[PDB]
């Protein structure tokens, strides 16, 4: 569970030494401490049964080496397991970047019933969903749970679609039909639902035929959905209004911070494991593989490519004569490959189909990116040359076909650079966020409330189409979080009240009334006798909540700002030429 | 001949010349530093053969 | 405003996100100190740093004796200048410069006020952040009456 | 029967805080701590768990027990 | 490790002076530094392998060989070029093809020149070209095969690890690999090779006995269960018959992960990728328990552990059976002088060999005395120092032994005797061992489910190792796929005979047409088996029973789930892939610490797992740690659990008594630092608010 | 040789129609056969009875409209398929429901034939507005597991009858997971939990009993093989 | 509707090879008992195997027999393979001796009374002619596997020496289904399982073992209800 950690049995037994030896001294199962020492070390079966007693409900703090933010040391119950190696969640790995490649992870003790404490309320792996640096989730990872889900909220020609075009009483005769194999987990059906469930939020104004009120926002209500979306939404408690769209990646990042917002902690751990065990369950049945034939080129690349090459090979014959100097001809090819990459990699985007498994992978946002199918089934195209500059003839086979020898061998020379550039990254990202704990330090939230009412200007909505209002585009990281000095009144009547902290609803009704700007109070105007105050600094994002006296804002702040230095490595592609530009 | 056991090749292309012996770059280096009779037999190998070679020992 | 929209579009280049009141602690505690100028009646020196509260301190001074106020200006300088020009020398020292640090500190003979976190972290005290608050850990326990009279 | 058994809405909204539930609970730990070590001398101060107890059980538990039951209150000086 | 050129050294290129242009590839390495491979810590670049078929310019510097190239015929000439030679000339690449006659079959040929330029060239204009594709790549990146398909940085990762696979206790040589293992085996010097061309009259396990024409007899000695600097065995197998004829150069006895004179650096498993239940969730690996079983992956591990009787100030030391203050059934297995018999089991604890103080000083306490006097016990001034087996062991003694001073025997000054004791151990496969495959695939194992839970193929064969599928669109390999489906063509043989068609010309004229089911198959480096021959062979795959193919045309298969038994909703694509047992092995990786050794001039725990090191709480944990606003916590790890001599053994008291934890200290790194800048004149003094404060 | 601790079903009851099972410690691996085979022998084996075909009065197969009912033809027959029938007969068998007059036409107001008994009176089948004019009849018939709508030309036969999908399981759904338990020491236990979903017509522990008793005839087949012995108890 | 019970058939394909078949089963059913009848099939069956042996002169599995060319873990290797049967529900002994050049086999062994080598043809190791190979081996009857490290009893015996062993007599198990010719909808399929065993044991009683098993289990199932 989301809670629990795996301890191996030695480093148990090692860890816990004190707590066995009184635990064993008090159930007379060694005599006396030294005779308790001994058995311990003898490693009788008393002393692993003592353990398993001991353990339970004393949090162990998880701490990866990098510890890059503050999810780094995570408390967790601790547990028994056979073997040698820490069992861990899958669910808080991407919380510490950390992969099963192979990585260790130290394990520390928290002693006192103070530190125990902390450990249990604070620091516990069920109450840190959210990742500080946005307010976002961060422990709802992706790699294989979210392709099982994809491929079970999917619309059809997923498969043939079998058994479409028909009703069933209830989500279990859906099953049953299921496991007959008539029916498909992809194909539009009509299902019922108890009375109970809530209805899809765009489902309420629409409802039943009848001369007499009806009330459908909570009874029975047939739907033209899915199998597969019936069992998502059954994984989801019954309060949340049911989801009818294909849940990917994005949405399932909503809906679970729209779980994390509306309900408590506890119902939301459940209802994560819930989606972790449905997930590896869907995907283990998604049937998702790799194959030779599976990585179709398209077969209109060769034509395509012979035709440039023809170009080419005419401009090279005009260069030949003098015609044209050798900057041009470099630049013009480079732009014409350029144009030929783009060109076959829409080929391909039109080529593959959307049910094979690298398909369904990358456009879940499970894992991968286009490019790098771009580069897998299309030619990889212009490579960067030592010291930064760009061949003149690219790269022409995809990794299908294999490439050449000085093909690869011009492709390990941006791969080695690329790795001592990463390298340099690294060390230089946490360089800085040394120097920003170490300057941000000092700023704790000393203080309720403000003393003063001055506030700062921001843009509610920008880029206003003709005749009509639209938001901003990244209002989110502005705006979003942020106390109201004062209140806005513009037909007269009061909107969105003071010193209330800013969601989607209060966003939209306020860009729905027009409204251009709005006072955000924020901690640069705030007047403070000591420290900053806490409606200052609005609500902390890790909890969504309003920040809390005493909590350490400068360091939360400034492991937010390295975190990404690692994930920064952006670098102009080419000088160009010119140096100081 | 039966040198190695036999393994099935899908190469395409015949390669003239042979792998060299791998571990020449130390036993050579060391043998010329010696200065024995092995680093003195390949300075004769060489110069019959016409080859450059440092002829004085390490 | 300037220094926000570009940190954040450069960590928006890559797509990473984070919110602008993590950056803007940070650029508050650049701009904190500010330079004097004028320093007639203020009668300390013209043209170094100076912390924002000490200046409206000893403008107030000044004004209330009845002497002009020394002008300032507000001044920007990086991270690492201002965490050297602290007023704590054991955290500064604990940053990366050690020796210039100690030797100011031990010819202006300052001491150094424990309030703040890593020095506090040093001597192996509470942090005076979150569980260390006095607030926090003066509270005293006791059950209800009724909880005795049941047992 | 786990950490996250006593869930953490209620202890929050009990206290109106997060650190001050912490240090709160940790010191009625202590006491009930204390008291399981008595060994004798039976100290009038000195208060048991008002809730039921397991014949073993760490202090913590019971502490956050009686904090949800809501039957313990704090004070502060 | 014998082909490395370290940069780093003296009078050169060190860590520090390290920069971007150093590190980065130069068009001058081909065929003089392996570009693929390195080491990729922070010296990545600066330390690389020597090309294949470097050779060394006696002035120092690197040449490779080149074939000559007259009015547009190759010819059978050979030219070693260094580095600025290569220049001048314009050299071609040997991937192009050439016609019936030796002349260039097309007149556009891709060529390289100065600066690195790969313009072309068309007709006879070139003079030199590669001999052999594998030039470029060094021996550990010439053995992956389809290494063409691989992005670099996987095939940089797939090379590195290639050199950490441990031998095992029966080695098998890939059944897909490259065609240059055989070499790479034989001119390494563990395998065992005659110096004549005889016949052999005496084959043993320990030695081999040979007889040339000439008369002279000739018997090599095999190394048996011999430590190797890593800590594992170098068992040399045998290979030859009674009487079976030689030649010189052949090879006699495998060496350590050796057959047949052929690399074997692990075994191959039938491999089926599909996500299972989690279990292999972020690259973890699932495997069966078949492996465990039939010990396919299970390596013999040797420690060498030794203790000197050296003479101090008091007396000498004694190596001997009557140890003092010790029960009687601990040295139970004991040899007559202290010593550890061989083939005894022993544990954690256990005593190797029995060594005791010649005194000591001893003031008996005053407990001690009334205790001593209780039960009539003489505590004697010799003092228990025997070698004990460090925590965390199991193993079987295979070997000791002994040197003493007295004897012919010389030893450094001091040390009277000197015993050493190799305690030997069969580390089967098991969960959190590091596995990882040639294409820089690795994982830790996750979960070792029993042979039925395995999702079995059409004929009941269940597969041996689960392998997640989302490692290898990102990770930009898909060479392990290639050979995955190539293995399995390599496990079932096939016949391709009149079939008209284009791959199967190629494989008709190449040779490798007829092949029985079994038999290894080779693709070197950078001409290994185009996806046309995969294809066709795999409909033309030998049925293996009653007369099906269980994989389809695409190289897929049916799986049964082996759990909830019906079949897998579509196919699975299955094959045989290699993979190696890492030297990143969890038993040596795990450690943990109540309590132990404390450093000295700061009274912290010292590091290290050899000595009961606690784990470094850096200083991004106490960041951490802040930002939760967790502040006892910080108290507890930087006073009670380190750095106060005082409250240690008060917490420990506390806990083992029972009674709360006490109120810490100050502590002790501190007051170093206040003395030390107390020692440099400074009178850092600690002051309280009303005077002078209480510590 | 013989099992260290003998399994023992136990039961825990949270409706008087949802139910849960829990084995005891059990030997391991063993949790996965005994649970899989428990859902689908439990889903498909025990059998029962549930309409087949339904006929309404003066609609055509096409005409999908129904006069004198607020509701539709599609909701009748989900309505129709959800009600809970035991029959015996062995042969379709015909009920008939005819009801006039506004109001709400439910399973109570059904008349059974002889020897056919309605387990759940209270669904209410369709409303009537104005005059109900409602006249139908349906056709039951036992049979075993599940089976999806086919034409039998029935419609044919008669216009107004057409065919609609069945539920002949007792059971609605069972839901099995496997989890570990440490007993003496030992981790290599696997607990099996079952949660059955059943109707209101049967219990659900009687239609395992059942479902048992059936397997155990089935795998007893093998004992004509030979007389071997096992470790047990 | 129609009530028809499952019946089995037996069909030889090897001498320890068979196929069995069951056509009456019910849709979607075939499949899950294939299943769980190879699961148990593999999992639990009764046989015998080596748990322990020992060697005149050796005090460990590691070092070497002298006359023998595989070393003493090739032969724990080579007769961890050997099939064997034995009816002693006690551990029984056997004595392997072989002097001179020639190869060791799992035929030369001698089998006690009630335990019975069945892969004569195996090949062990070879000797020379110096050579001389003694040997003891303790065979056990069990279920599954187990490794030699909870084999391991005797400690004062340095010469006995565990080794892992293996008692499943069973080398694989496959089942197909198929669609009866019977006119219905519910198109009840045709389980087929092949299974193929070691020498040890029929197939027949390998699966009348299986069949015991899980019709125990059912029945406790069953009769704990009602
Ligand atoms: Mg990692
Ligand atoms: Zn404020």
């Amino acid at each position: 569970k989301l809670h629990q950690c795996g301890l191996p049995k030695a480093m148990a037994l090692e860890l816990f030494k004190p707590f066995v030896m009184k635990r064993l001294v008090d159930l007379n199962h060694a005599q006396n401490i030294k005779s308790a020492k001994r058995m311990v070390e003898r490693g009788r079966t008393v002393v692993y049964d003592v353990l398993e007693e001991v353990i339970a409900e004393h949090p162990v703090l998880l701490n990866r080496a990098p510890t890059l933010h503050r999810l780094g040391i995570q408390a967790f119950e601790p547990q028994l397991v056979e073997g040698k190696a820490i069992q861990i969640h899958p669910l808080v790995c991407t919380a510490f970047n950390a992969d099963f490649d192979g990585d260790q992870m130290a394990v520390h003790l928290p002693l006192s019933a103070e530190a125990q404490a902390e450990a249990r309320i604070l620091m516990l792996s069920s109450n840190n969903i959210l990742k500080p640096a946005d307010g976002r989730p961060v422990t709802m990872p992706t790699q294989d749970m979210v392709l099982g889900l994809f491929f079970l909220t999917t619309d059809s020609e997923g498969r043939s679609p079998k058994g479409e075009g028909r009703a069933f009483g209830s989500s279990a005769e859906a099953i049953m039909a299921f496991d007959a194999g008539d029916l498909t987990l992809q194909a539009k059906i009509d299902i019922r639902f108890p009375v109970g469930t809530i209805p899809p939020r765009g489902f309420e104004p629409p409802a039943r035929e009848e001369g007499e009120p009806e009330w459908q926002q909570g009874d029975t209500f047939t739907l033209k959905t899915t199998l597969g979306r019936a069992l998502f939404n059954e994984l989801l408690p019954e309060d949340y209004p049911f989801v009818d769209y294909e849940v990917g990646k994005k949405q399932l990042s909503e809906i679970v911070n729209d779980l994390a917002e509306r309900y408590p902690k506890v119902i939301v751990a459940a209802t994560l494991d819930n989606l972790k065990a449905a997930g590896f369950f869907w995907a283990t049945r998604s049937g998702v593989t790799v194959a030779i034939s599976d990585i179709v080129v398209p077969d209109a690349k060769k034509e395509i490519v012979k035709g440039y090459e023809g170009q080419d090979e005419k401009v090279q014959k005009q260069y030949e004569r003098g015609l044209i100097t050798k900057e041009e001809r470099t630049q013009e090819l480079i732009a014409i490959w350029t144009k030929a990459t783009n060109e076959v990699a829409e080929a391909m985007n039109d080529n593959f189909p959307k049910t094979n498994p690298v398909s369904m992978m990358v456009n879940s946002g499970a894992r991968g990116n286009m490019m790098q199918m771009r580069q897998i089934a299309g030619m990889r195209g212009l490579v960067s040359n030592a010291k930064n500059e760009t061949i003149p003839r690219p790269i022409k086979a995809s990794f299908r076909e294999g490439l050449s020898v000085l093909e690869y061998f011009i492709s390990t020379h941006g791969a080695r650079k690329g790795l001592a550039d990463t390298a340099l990254r690294t060390a230089d990202s946490g360089y800085l966020t040394r120097r920003l704990v170490d300057v941000s330090q000092d700023v704790i939230i000393r203080e309720e409330d403000c003393g003063t009412e001055r506030g700062l200007k921001l843009p509610i909505a920008t880029r206003d189409a003709d005749g009509t209002l639209r938001k901003a585009e990244d209002v989110e990281t502005s705006v979003y979080a942020r106390m109201l000095a004062e209140d806005v009144v513009i037909d007269g009547k009061v909107i969105a009240p003071a010193n209330v902290d800013l969601g989607d609803v209060l966003i939209d009704a306020l860009v729905a009334h027009g409204v251009e700007e709005v006072k955000t109070r924020s901690i640069l105007t705030c007047e403070s006798q000591v420290g900053t105050c806490a409606m200052c600094y609005g609500r902390s994002l890790a909890t969504g909540k309003l920040v809390d006296i005493g909590e350490a804002v400068g360091i939360i702040a400034a492991q937010s700002i390295g975190e990404p230095g690692t994930q920064l490595t952006m670098r102009t592609f080419h000088t160009g030429g010119v140096a100081g530009d | 001949a039966s040198t190695a056991p036999l393994r099935i090749s899908f190469a395409k292309i015949k390669e003239p010349l042979e792998v060299p012996n791998l571990l020449a770059l130390q036993t050579e280096s060391f043998d010329w530093l010696l200065g024995n009779d092995a680093w003195k037999a390949r300075v004769e190998s060489a110069l019959e053969s016409g080859q450059d070679v440092p002829t004085k020992s390490g | 405003v300037h220094l926000v929209g570009e940190v954040q579009k450069v960590y928006n280049s890559q797509g990473v996100s984070i919110h602008d009141k993590h950056i803007e602690i940070i650029i508050r505690q650049m701009l904190r100190r500010v330079t004097i100028i004028e320093s007639g009646d203020a009668e300390l020196l013209p043209g170094e740093l100076v912390e924002r509260t000490k200046f409206e301190t000893e403008n107030r001074r000044v004004v209330q004796e009845g002497g002009h106020p020394a002008s300032g200006r507000p001044q920007l300088m990086g991270i690492t200048k201002a965490s050297l020009a602290t007023e704590s020398w054991l955290s500064a020292a604990s940053f990366q410069e050690t020796t210039r640090v100690l030797t100011d500190a031990a010819i202006n003979a300052k001491s150094d006020s424990l309030i703040g976190l890593k020095e506090n972290v040093i001597i192996g005290k509470l942090i005076p952040a979150g569980t260390g608050l006095s607030r926090y850990r003066n509270i005293r326990v006791e059950p209800t009456e009724e909880a005795k009279a049941a047992m | 029967e786990g950490i996250i058994n006593p869930p953490i809405d209620e202890l929050l909204e009990a206290t109106d805080s997060k650190y001050s539930l912490v240090i709160y609970a940790a010191k009625r730990a202590r006491q009930i701590n204390a008291y399981y070590s008595q060994l004798g001398e039976g100290l009038l101060e000195y208060v048991g768990p008002l809730v039921d107890t397991h014949v073993h059980e760490k202090p913590l538990s019971i502490a956050l027990r009686e904090i949800n039951a809501g039957l313990l209150t704090s004070e502060a000086i | 490790h014998k082909r490395r050129l370290n940069a780093l050294g003296p009078g050169g290129l060190s860590r520090e002076r390290a920069g971007f242009e150093v590190r980065d590839v130069h068009p001058s390495h081909y065929g003089r530094m392996c570009p693929i491979e390195t080491p990729e810590g922070p010296n990545i670049g600066l330390i690389g392998s020597l090309a294949s078929y470097g050779r060394i310019n006696p002035f120092g510097f690197i040449e490779t060989p080149y074939r000559k190239v007259v009015e547009g015929q190759v010819t059978d000439d050979v030219d070693y070029l260094t580095a600025d030679e290569e220049d001048r000339f314009v050299i071609a690449q040997a991937n192009a093809a050439l016609g019936d006659d030796m002349r260039f079959a097309e007149a556009r040929v891709l060529v390289r020149r100065r600066g690195g330029e790969v313009d072309y060239v068309p007709g006879d204009d070139v003079d030199y070209m590669d001999v052999s594709p594998r030039q470029m790549v060094s021996v550990a990146t010439a053995m992956i095969p389809f290494l063409e398909h691989d992005d670099a940085n996987r095939a940089l990762m797939g090379a590195n690890m290639m050199r950490q696979a441990v031998p095992l206790i029966k080695s098998e040589s890939p059944l897909v690999g490259t065609g240059m293992e055989y070499r790479s085996a034989a001119d390494a010097g563990d395998v065992v090779k005659a110096e004549k061309a005889g016949v052999v009259q005496e084959v043993s396990a320990d030695y081999i006995t040979t007889t040339n024409d000439d008369g002279t007899y000739i018997t090599y000695r095999l190394a048996k269960f011999s430590r190797s600097n890593q800590g594992t065995s170098v068992n040399q197998k045998v290979i030859v018959a009674e009487g079976d004829r030689i030649i010189e150069g052949q090879v006699l006895a495998d060496g350590p992960a050796t057959e047949n004179g052929e690399m074997a650096l692990g075994k191959n498993l039938l491999v089926a990728f599909m996500p299972w239940e989690g279990h292999n969730y972020e690259d973890a690996i699932i495997l069966s328990q078949r492996l465990v079983q039939d010990d396919v992956l299970s390596s013999i591990h040797i420690e060498e552990h030794e203790v000197d009787a050296r003479d101090t100030k008091l007396g000498p030391e004694e190596i001997t059976r009557d140890i003092p203050n010790v029960s009687e059934e601990v040295l139970a297995d004991l040899d007559e002088r202290g010593i550890i018999r061989i083939g005894a089991e022993v544990v954690a604890g256990d005593i190797l060999v029995g060594k005791v103080t010649p005194k000591g000083e001893t003031e008996l306490t005053p407990e001690e005395r009334l205790l001593r006097a209780i039960f009539g016990e003489k505590a004697r001034e010799v003092r228990d120092t025997s070698l004990k087996v460090p925590h965390g062991e199991i193993g079987k003694v295979i070997g000791v032994r002994v040197f003493d001073r007295e004897e012919g025997d010389e030893l450094p000054p001091g040390v009277n005797q000197l015993v050493r004791v190799y305690v030997a151990q069969k580390r089967k496969i098991t969960d959190g061992d590091k596995l990882a495959g040639r294409h820089g695939n690795k994982g830790v194992i996750s979960k070792i489910n029993p042979i039925e839970d395995m999702p079995f193929l059409e004929d009941g064969t269940p597969v041996d190792i689960i392998l997640n599928p989302l490692a290898v669109p990102s990770r930009m390999n898909p060479g392990q796929v290639l050979e995955i489906h190539l293995g399995w063509l390599a496990s079932r043989g096939w016949d391709v005979s009149g079939l008209a068609e284009e791959w199967a010309q190629r494989l008709q004229v190449i040779g490798a047409d007829k092949v029985e089911p079994g038999t290894n198959v080779a693709t070197p480096v950078f001409d290994g088996a185009r996806e046309d021959e995969l294809a066709g062979l795999l409909q033309h795959t030998i049925p293996n029973r009653d007369g099906e193919r269980m994989v389809l045309p695409s190289g897929k298969a049916r799986l049964f789930d082996g759990r909830s038994g019906e079949p897998f909703p579509e196919p699975i694509s299955v094959g045989y892939m290699y993979i190696l047992k890492l030297h990143h092995l969890v038993d040596d990786k795990l450690h943990a610490r109540s309590t132990g050794p404390y450093s000295m001039i700061t009274q912290q725990p010292l590091g290290g797992k050899a000595q009961f090191g606690g784990q470094r709480f850096g200083e991004m944990e106490v960041w951490a740690l802040e930002a939760y606003g967790a502040a006892y916590a910080l108290q507890e790890l930087l006073t009670i659990k380190s750095d106060d001599v005082t409250g240690r053994v008060k917490v420990y008291e506390a806990i083992v008594k029972g009674e709360n934890i006490p109120e810490p200290g100050i502590p002790e790194s501190f007051k170093v630092l206040i003395k030390e800048m107390q020692s440099l004149c400074l009178n850092v003094e600690v002051l309280s608010s009303d005077g002078m404060s209480i510590e | 040789m013989l099992i260290a601790q003998r399994p023992s079903l136990t039961e825990e009851v949270v409706d008087e129609f949802r139910s849960r099972f829990v084995i005891e410690p059990l030997e391991p691996g063993f949790g996965y056969t005994l649970g899989n085979s428990l859902r689908r022998t439990l889903l498909s084996s025990i059998p029962g009875a549930a309409v087949t075909s339904i006929r309404i009065d003066g609609v055509l197969h096409e005409f999908t409209t129904v006069p004198g009912v607020k509701e539709d033809v599609t909701d009748l027959i989900l309505n129709i398929k959800q009600l809970v029938v035991s029959s015996e007969h062995d042969e379709p068998v015909v009920m008939y429901l005819r009801k006039q007059g506004p109001g709400l036409v439910t399973a109570a107001d059904i008349a059974p034939p002889a020897g056919v008994e309605v387990h759940n009176p209270d669904l209410v089948l369709a409303t009537l507005n104005g005059k109900g004019k409602l006249e139908m009849e349906l056709t039951v018939e036992r049979g075993r597991g599940y089976v999806s709508a086919v034409q039998n030309k029935q419609v044919g036969q008669e216009i107004g009858r057409i065919p609609v999908d069945s539920i002949y399981s007792p059971v609605l759904k069972v839901t099995y997971k496997v989890e570990a338990t440490r007993v003496e020491q030992r981790t290599d236990f696997d607990k099996l939990i079952v949660d059955v979903e059943t109707k209101q017509a049967m219990r659900p522990r009687d239609a395992m009993a059942s479902a048992g008793k059936t397997l155990v005839e089935l795998f007893g087949l093998a004992r004509e093989l030979n007389i071997d012995a096992e470790g047990i108890d």
